[PDB]
């Protein structure tokens, strides 16, 4: 019965990732004064199925890889960590109700750079390794502001429990006392998922040696990460009303907010040019990190000066 | 070493409080108000004796005074209490704040039919004083005699006789 | 808003902790009889 | 050269984490709090040379609280003799050591 | 290096050693050693050449290994005692591991193999810090744990350090390796008297620090890192040859000089404890140290080696180097034996 | 002191906001009247069991029951 | 004593003998050094959690932080060694024999 | 226990999908060292240790020693800021700023 | 078998240490130390150290071993390794066989062979994690520890910027 609950988590993750590709192509179509895929399925709905079948029977690229083992382990690690980021998410009840779910998500997202690093080293191309090292340095840079922003917010929560964060936001959204943290959080999650304007893996100024199958596996891990970080941002700053006798009200409400936030990722990639690499390094280390440290001091000192320290339990 | 002395299985028989934790949490504030004295006698005995074997009879009084607490709810206010602990029992964290109107009906029926006032915020966490007839344990740690200390320094400090006495130095 | 609601949550936490406190003597007596029961059963089976 | 600056200036830089019987957050006791308190109050002030021989009982009780070697050796002996008597058929476990008695509270 | 950054880093070296000296908790001992190593790595890489990077890498590896062994000894002590007080250890395995770790930090033989390499790789001022200030924290830890130090281990380390430091300096022409093997032999003398009387350990430590600081200050004042460049000193600064003569005769322990003071007192404490063979063989082994000290005095003060023509230019310029405390250190390293009973201030 | 602040606000408003928010984090808890109530609420939270006292005979400030008048009260926390 | 302590100590001694027997790379030595640190972390943590010794719960974090700072320093030394010879081979670090 | 089952299920699904993707199309016949990247990785490591010091703050605010707690919390975030300011002014954050 | 779960994780922990300490390549050594860090976290989690285990994941694996693998990927791009690996594996499983057939062993210390569940406490901690409260007391009781750690981290920043500059 618990295995049914695990499957009803992780198989709808894969289906929502499959249809996020359709939603992205359609929204980037209609924001670019055109239509997206509308030929393959009715309203284009069979485009992800056809594209998955196309990628599964495409010829293998046959790399002469430096390590076979890490070449296999990088998609396995990427998909495993992409699926385990969902298990403490309270919507309204989590699959795994753990006391330190926030810190669990921060740790399991910090582990996801090894897929980039192992895929970059397992390729023969030195330039693939250079792009992998740039992507890892980008990701570990924005993990710093992830950790500190999330700590500053959880100073209003009282604990690392993700389910308590619904109780924290019963009177007001947490984007009202923490909108600068919310906007630096949102741009930092945008730079975590290698998402535009931070997609330097698609700019000419790391997983190119994989076949179409394992490229699709990295791609679906990336879109699982995108939907997950939008759900986590929704739980974190836009916490919905929860009736314990009707949990589906919370599920509908957080689902609508998470969909709008994923569509906001799609809006952002259809609106801005890319950063140069030193420019998003400048954005982290010289813009987001001083403000994030200042706001961390402010959110330490503010519950003490207002007598608004949240409960531990 | 010595043989540990355990009480028998007959000395541990008592009529148990066979109710769930939501029942206990729903009845908790009136239980801390009404069953104060044998509970505090037991916990005073339990922190002073530092031994459960020395605290059995007082503990039985706890298990005697809780049951008389619940029977007096079962005789008078069984249905508002049942409706209240069921609503407590639904919740995963068993919240008091989800159940305020069933609490109000239970407190109304208890204050009317039994005259019990629910304790205010801060009262059940007070340190109270307990009048006991048992003696204070003079050695609850069962400690033996401490070793005698070394003799202290006393007396006036005179200069060293003929100095340092280091081989040929006269001072 | 977070000031008012965190102060209310602290009062609710104190109410939960005092429900725990009012239940602790019964739980302590039950725990004592529980562990003495188990030690006596282990002692009798050690003897046999 | 243990320059005792902490006692000289009256500051507590690191005495608080030094022993388990010190003041803990929320008055949480260590599992060997009574044994460590007995061994410290025995050995206090008499020097280490006298504390080796004169506080051996409290220190052996405290080391056996910390590592439970005599306790685990006794449980080893009881469980091994029990397994030998089960293999010989000269013993049967009771219903309360098999899971058929519906525990106390 | 920025002078402010140099001051902060030297204060951090000092702070790490001071934290070791003042703390009652084993974690703060370990933190003091970590802080000291972290701060002293830039002092060794001050001049940015591959010999300094090699010396800093070798120093990092030996001190990090010793730090992990120290933390394992602390953790075993916590197993068998449930506490963290810096006092005697409550397990002989933890005592052995901590004695090994402190011997590695001191560079006592047979863990001595980094001391001539790291001392040769680094400048004279940083080797002055390495041979004098960096002994202070592990000797203070050895001071406090001596009720649990195994006698055979510490005396094996002591005699092995004295013999290996004696034979090691005989083959050397580089001054920094001479000071390093001299350091190894003097630390052997300090640990040999430790379980008998640690006041004589402190006396030997202080007299060693004074004499070693004197010799490094003379080497810095004359810009000499080899025997053969030190042999030019008579034609440039003839007072410096007299100072290196009296300081090297003092480091050999020849009376009436001050470096006769430790070993004599050490023998004075080892024969009270009925050890006669051991200070005898220790004193005879120290004649090796005196032999290569005498080699340096022959090349520098007691003969005149040939100089070069360009030395005549250096006759026209005075020493602008701050020779900090060099007359005071030279006097204390030579003329202190009539004040030998002052050692009781170390009790 | 006034042209410098306008100059750095025109050039580097991120750093001006950073130092302003950090300065308000430092100095304002010493100026807040509600900093005392944070300490009072933290010490009014009963994590442990209130172990009762043996009534020796003369303790007029220690109650015999939770609903007695004497003892520490939390009316300030209910009211605020 | 308890059975897990045998394996955590054996892990420490295995990483100790790995760190005391170099093959070629300085990076492998640094990995054995941080394995020694990891085993010290685990052993300290199991003791402190078993004892319910509350204030020492912050001790392994400190043990982590310092040692990772130590590891950072080691990596920097390796990089400077690797900025001299092209590799991090320990046999290139032999200039100080004379 | 449920967590170990969930981790095993996610790992099994990922390994199964990777095994499909590497063996379903088999049916058909058909660098110089950069000091700058190392410095940003080490700066990440040092600030990540400083973050590890900052992580018990939601629990540390529950103390009765709030003046000391607030002083030490502001001092740790201040030393992280002083680390950033030293990294800034000594040109450590340059060409990847 | 499930009563021995901390012991089984500790066996996998020693196997991972024999894996990387035999030193095949620093990248496979990094992988072995990553797997070891994960299973050692699992050991810590099974003694109830949730925060300390998540610090192994966040800081040791997600922070420090990331920088190790990063520097290794920037620097890098047998028979001794395999024999050393099977040697350490056979030594470890001889330890397992002895302490399981005897329920006692003595390598340097005496070790019980029962399941390590036996040593645990039989009570509760109420409404807190004791390990969380002891880590939270770093800010209330650990003032000097905060000072020396933060000063060492600031000095560590300064030291890395000194020695990596070359000037
Ligand atoms: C207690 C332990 C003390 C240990 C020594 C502490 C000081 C030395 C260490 C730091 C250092 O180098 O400081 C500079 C150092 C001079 O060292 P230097 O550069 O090698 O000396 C060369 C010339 O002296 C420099 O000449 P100049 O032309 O540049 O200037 C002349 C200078 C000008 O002087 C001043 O400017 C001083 C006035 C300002 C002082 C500060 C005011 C604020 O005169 C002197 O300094 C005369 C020499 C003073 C004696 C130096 C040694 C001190 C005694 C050490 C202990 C001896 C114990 C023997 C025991 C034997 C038995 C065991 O000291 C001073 O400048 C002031 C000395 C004051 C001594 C006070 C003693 C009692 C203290 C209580
Ligand atoms: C009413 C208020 C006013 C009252 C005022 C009263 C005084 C008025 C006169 C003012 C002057 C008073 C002077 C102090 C009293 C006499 C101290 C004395 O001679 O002790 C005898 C002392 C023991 O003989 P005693 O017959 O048993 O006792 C007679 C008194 O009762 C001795 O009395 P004690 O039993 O109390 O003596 C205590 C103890 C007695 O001694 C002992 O318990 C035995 C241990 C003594 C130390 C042995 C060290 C052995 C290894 C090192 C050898 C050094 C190398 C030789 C020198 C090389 C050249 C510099 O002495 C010590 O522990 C101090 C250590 C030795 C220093 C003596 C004082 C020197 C001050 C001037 C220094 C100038 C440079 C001198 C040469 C440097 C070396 C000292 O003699 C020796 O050990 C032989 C050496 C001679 C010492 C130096 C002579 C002082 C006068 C020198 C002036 C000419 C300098 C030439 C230029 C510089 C040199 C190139
Ligand atoms: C979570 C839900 C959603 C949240 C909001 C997100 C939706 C909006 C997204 C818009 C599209 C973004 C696409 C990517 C853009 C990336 C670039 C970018 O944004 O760069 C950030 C830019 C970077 O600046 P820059 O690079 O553009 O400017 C030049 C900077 N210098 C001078 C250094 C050269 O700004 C910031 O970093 C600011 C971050 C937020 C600051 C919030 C401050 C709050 C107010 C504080 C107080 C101020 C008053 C003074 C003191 C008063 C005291 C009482
Ligand atoms: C630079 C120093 C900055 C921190 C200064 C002290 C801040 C503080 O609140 O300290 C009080 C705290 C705690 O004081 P306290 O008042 O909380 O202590 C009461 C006792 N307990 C902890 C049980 C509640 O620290 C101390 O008083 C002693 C430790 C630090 C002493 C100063 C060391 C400075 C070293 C500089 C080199
Ligand atoms: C190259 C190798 C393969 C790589 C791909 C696959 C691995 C990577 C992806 C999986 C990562 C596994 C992470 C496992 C531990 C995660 C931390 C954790 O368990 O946190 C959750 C929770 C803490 O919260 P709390 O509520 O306090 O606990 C319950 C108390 N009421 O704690 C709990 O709920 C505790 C539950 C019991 C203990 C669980 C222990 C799990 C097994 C150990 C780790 C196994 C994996 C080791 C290697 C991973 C890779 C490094
Ligand atoms: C006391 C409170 C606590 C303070 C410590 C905590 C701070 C929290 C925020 C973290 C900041 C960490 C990093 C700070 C780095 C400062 C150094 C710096 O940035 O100098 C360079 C900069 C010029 O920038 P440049 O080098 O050209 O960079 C490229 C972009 N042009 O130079 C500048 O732009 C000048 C920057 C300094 C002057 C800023 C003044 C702001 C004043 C705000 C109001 C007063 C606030 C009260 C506190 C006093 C502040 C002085
Ligand atoms: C129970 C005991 C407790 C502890 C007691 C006290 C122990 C003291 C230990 C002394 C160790 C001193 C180490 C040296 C000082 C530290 C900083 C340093 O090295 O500064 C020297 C400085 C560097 O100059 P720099 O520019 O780097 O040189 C390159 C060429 N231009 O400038 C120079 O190089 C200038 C040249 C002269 C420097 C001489 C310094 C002498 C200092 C030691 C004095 C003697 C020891 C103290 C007295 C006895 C104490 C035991
Ligand atoms: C006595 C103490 C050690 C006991 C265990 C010995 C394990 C087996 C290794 C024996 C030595 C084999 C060997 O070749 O050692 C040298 C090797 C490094 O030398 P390398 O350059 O790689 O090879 C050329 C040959 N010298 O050295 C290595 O690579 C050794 C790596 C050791 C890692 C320890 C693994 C666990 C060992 C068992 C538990 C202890
Ligand atoms: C078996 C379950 C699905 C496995 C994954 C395959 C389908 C999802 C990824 C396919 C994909 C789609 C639809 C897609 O639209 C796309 O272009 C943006 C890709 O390339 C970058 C893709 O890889």
């Amino acid at each position: 019965m618990f295995m049914i609950n695990v499957l009803t988590l992780i198989i709808p993750i894969l289906l929502a990732v499959a249809f996020l590709t359709l939603v992205e192509r359609k929204v980037l179509g209609y924001m670019q004064f055109r239509k997206g895929p509308n030929v393959v399925g009715p309203y284009g709905l069979l485009q992800p199925i056809a594209d998955a079948i196309k990628l599964f029977i495409k010829e293998p690229l046959r790399p002469a890889t430096s390590s076979i083992s890490m070449f296999i382990l990088a998609p396995i690690l990427a998909l495993t960590l992409a699926l385990t980021m969902w298990i403490p998410l309270p919507m309204p009840y989590p699959l795994i109700n753990m006391n330190l779910g926030v810190l669990f998500m921060l740790a399991m997202s910090s582990l996801a750079v090894y897929s980039i690093l192992w895929s970059g080293w397992a390729s023969n191309s030195k330039y693939a390794l250079i792009g992998a090292l740039r992507a890892v340095a980008q990701t570990i840079s924005y993990e710093v502001t992830l950790a500190i922003i999330l700590l500053s917010v959880l100073l209003m929560n009282g604990s690392f429990t993700l389910s308590t964060l619904i109780i924290t936001q019963e009177q007001v959204w947490l984007i009202f006392p923490a909108w600068p943290l919310a906007m630096m959080w949102f741009i930092s999650t945008l730079a975590e998922t290698n998402r535009a304007p931070f997609d330097l893996t698609e700019g000419e100024s790391f997983n190119v040696e994989y076949a179409a199958g394992p490229f699709a596996l990295f791609f679906m891990a990336e879109y699982a990460n995108i939907i997950m970080m939008n759900i986590f941002t929704t739980t974190l700053f836009l916490g919905a009303f929860h009736n314990p006798y009707m949990p589906e009200l919370y599920t509908i409400n957080f689902t609508i907010k998470s969909l709008l936030l994923s569509i906001t990722f799609l809006w952002i990639r259809a609106s801005y040019p890319r950063f140069r690499y030193d420019q998003l390094m400048h954005l982290l280390w010289k813009n987001f990190l001083p403000l994030t440290l200042a706001l961390c001091m402010w959110h330490v000192s503010l519950p003490i000066l207002l007598s608004s320290i949240p409960p531990q339990t | 070493p010595g043989i540990v002395e355990l009480p028998s299985l007959e000395d541990l028989k008592v009529q148990e409080v066979k109710v769930s934790s939501s029942v206990l949490k729903a009845a908790a504030h009136h239980y801390g108000a009404q069953c104060d004295k044998p509970n505090k006698e037991f916990m005073l005995c339990r922190w002073e004796e530092k031994d459960p074997r020395r605290c059995l009879e007082e503990g039985k009084l706890v298990n005697q005074c809780a049951l008389e607490f619940f029977r007096q709810i079962k005789r008078h206010c069984a249905e508002p209490f049942t409706e209240y602990w069921t609503c407590i029992d639904y919740s995963g964290l068993q919240l008091f704040r989800r159940c305020r109107k069933e609490q109000a009906q239970f407190d109304k029926c208890v204050l009317d039919k039994l005259g019990w006032v629910r304790p205010d915020l801060g009262e059940l966490s007070k340190v109270t004083k307990v009048k006991t007839d048992r003696p204070l344990p003079e050695n609850p740690y069962h400690s033996r005699a401490r070793p005698e200390p070394n003799p202290e320094v006393e007396g006036d400090l005179k200069p060293a006789r003929h100095g340092s006495r280091l081989f040929f130095w006269t001072m | 808003s977070m000031m008012r609601w965190n102060r209310e949550r602290r009062r609710l936490q104190i109410e939960d902790f005092e429900a725990r406190i009012a239940l602790m003597p019964l739980l302590q007596a039950e725990k004592d009889r529980r562990v003495l029961q188990m030690l006596r059963e282990n002692l009798e089976e050690e003897a046999t | 050269p243990f320059f005792d600056v902490q006692k000289k200036l009256g500051v507590d830089l690191d005495h608080w984490m030094t022993i388990q019987s010190a003041e803990q957050p929320h008055r949480i006791p260590a599992r060997c709090h009574a044994f460590e308190k007995e061994w410290i109050e025995c050995a206090h002030g008499i020097g280490s040379i006298r504390a080796e021989k004169e506080c051996k009982i409290e220190f052996e009780d405290f080391r056996e609280c910390l590592l439970r070697q005599k306790t685990m050796k006794r449980l080893n002996a009881i469980k091994r003799q029990r397994d030998k008597l089960i293999k010989e058929g000269k013993y049967t476990p009771p219903p309360h050591h098999s899971g058929q008695e519906d525990l106390r509270p | 290096m920025n002078p402010i950054i140099l001051i902060i880093i030297l204060m951090t070296v000092m702070l790490g050693t001071i934290i070791v000296m003042i703390s009652t908790h084993w974690l703060l001992i370990w933190i003091g050693f970590e802080m000291n190593m972290l701060a002293i790595i830039p002092i060794m890489m001050k001049k940015h050449n591959p010999r300094a990077t090699e010396a800093s890498t070798k120093y990092f590896l030996t001190q990090s290994t010793a730090s992990m062994l120290l933390m394992m000894a602390i953790i075993i002590n916590l197993m068998f005692s449930g506490q963290w007080t810096v006092m005697k250890l409550f397990n002989p395995m933890a005592s052995m591991l901590m004695t090994m770790a402190l011997a590695m930090k001191l560079g006592m033989a047979p863990f001595h193999f980094w001391v001539p390499e790291v001392t040769q790789g680094i400048p004279l001022s940083s080797g002055l810090i390495l041979l004098t200030w960096q002994k202070l924290a592990p000797m203070s830890v050895l001071y406090q744990i001596l009720p649990s130090i195994n006698l055979d281990l510490i005396l094996t380390l002591s005699i092995l350090s004295i013999t290996i430091g004696g034979w090691g300096g005989l083959n050397q022409t580089q001054l920094r390796k001479i000071m390093a093997y001299s350091s190894i032999a003097h630390m052997g003398w300090m640990t040999a008297v430790l379980l008998y009387n640690p006041t004589m350990t402190l006396l030997n430590l202080i007299i060693y620090i004074i004499m070693t600081s004197t010799m490094f200050t003379l080497f810095m004042a004359n810009s000499t890192t080899t025997t053969l460049s030190l042999s030019h000193t008579w034609n440039k600064a003839p007072i410096m040859t007299i100072l290196v003569l009296i300081t090297l005769l003092s480091m050999g322990g020849l009376p009436p000089l001050s470096g006769f003071m430790p070993k004599w007192m050490i023998i004075q404490e080892m024969t009270k404890n009925d050890s006669i063979i051991l200070p005898t063989l220790m004193a005879i082994t120290a004649l090796l140290n005196l032999y290569f000290y005498m080699r340096l005095t022959y090349s520098t003060a007691l003969t005149m080696f040939p100089s070069t023509n360009n030395m005549k230019m250096k006759w026209q310029f005075p020493t602008t180097k701050r020779m900090t405390l060099l007359p005071t250190m030279t006097v204390l390293s030579t003329m202190l034996l009539p004040l030998t009973p002052i050692l009781s201030i170390l009790e | 002191v006034a042209a410098f602040l306008k100059n750095v606000w025109a050039k580097e408003p991120v750093l001006v906001a950073s130092f302003a928010i950090a300065g308000l984090a430092v100095i304002l808890p010493t100026l807040s009247p509600y900093t005392k109530y944070s300490l009072m609420i933290n010490r009014a939270t009963p994590y442990n069991y209130p172990v009762p006292l043996r009534d020796d005979g003369n303790m007029p400030d220690v109650p015999s029951h939770p609903q007695d008048p004497q003892g520490p009260s939390l009316e300030w926390l209910k009211r605020l | 004593m308890s059975l897990v302590y045998m394996n955590i100590m054996m892990a420490f001694t295995v990483s100790l003998t790995g760190l005391l027997m170099y093959r070629s790379h300085l990076m492998s030595s640094l990995l054995c050094l941080e394995g020694m640190m990891l085993s010290l972390f685990i052993l300290a943590t199991l003791m402190i959690l078993n004892s319910h010794f509350t204030l020492a719960s912050m001790m392994p974090i400190i043990l982590l932080v310092f040692a990772a700072c130590e590891a950072a320093l080691g990596l920097s030394l390796l990089v400077m060694v690797s900025n001299t010879y092209g590799t991090d081979y320990v046999q290139n670090l032999n200039l100080l024999q004379c | 226990m449920n967590l170990m089952i969930t981790l095993l299920t996610n790992f099994t699904l990922a390994t199964l999908l990777v095994t499909i993707a590497f063996w379903l199309p088999q049916l058909n016949v058909y660098l110089p060292f950069s000091m700058k990247f190392f410095l940003v990785a080490i700066t990440f490591l040092l600030f990540d240790l400083e973050i590890a010091l900052l992580l018990p703050l939601p629990w540390a605010s529950q103390t009765t020693n709030l003046n000391t707690m607030l002083t030490m919390a502001l001092l740790l975030i201040f030393l992280l800021a002083v680390s950033l300011a030293y990294e800034w002014t000594q040109k450590g954050l340059e060409w990847t700023e | 078998m499930m009563t021995y779960i901390v012991f089984i994780l500790s066996i996998i922990f020693v196997m991972g240490f024999v894996g990387f300490s035999s030193k095949p390549s620093p990248i496979y050594g990094g992988l072995g130390l990553i797997v070891s860090g994960g299973v050692g976290c699992g050991i810590v989690l099974n003694f109830g150290g949730s925060f300390l285990g998540l610090m192994v994941f966040l800081i040791y694996l997600g922070g420090m071993m990331v920088v190790f693998g990063y520097t290794t990927a920037m620097a890098t791009e047998n028979k001794v390794v395999l024999g050393t690996f099977i040697t350490g594996l056979l030594m470890e499983f001889l330890m397992v066989y002895y302490v399981l057939k005897d329920k006692e062993v003595e390598i340097v210390f005496k070790f019980n062979g029962m399941g390590d569940w036996v040593i645990y406490d039989t009570g509760d901690s109420g409404f807190f994690s004791e390990e969380a409260m002891g880590i939270a007391a770093l800010y209330s009781y650990g003032t000097w520890l905060v000072i020396v750690t933060g000063w060492s981290l600031l000095i560590g920043v300064v030291v890395i910027m000194e020695i990596t500059r070359g000037n």
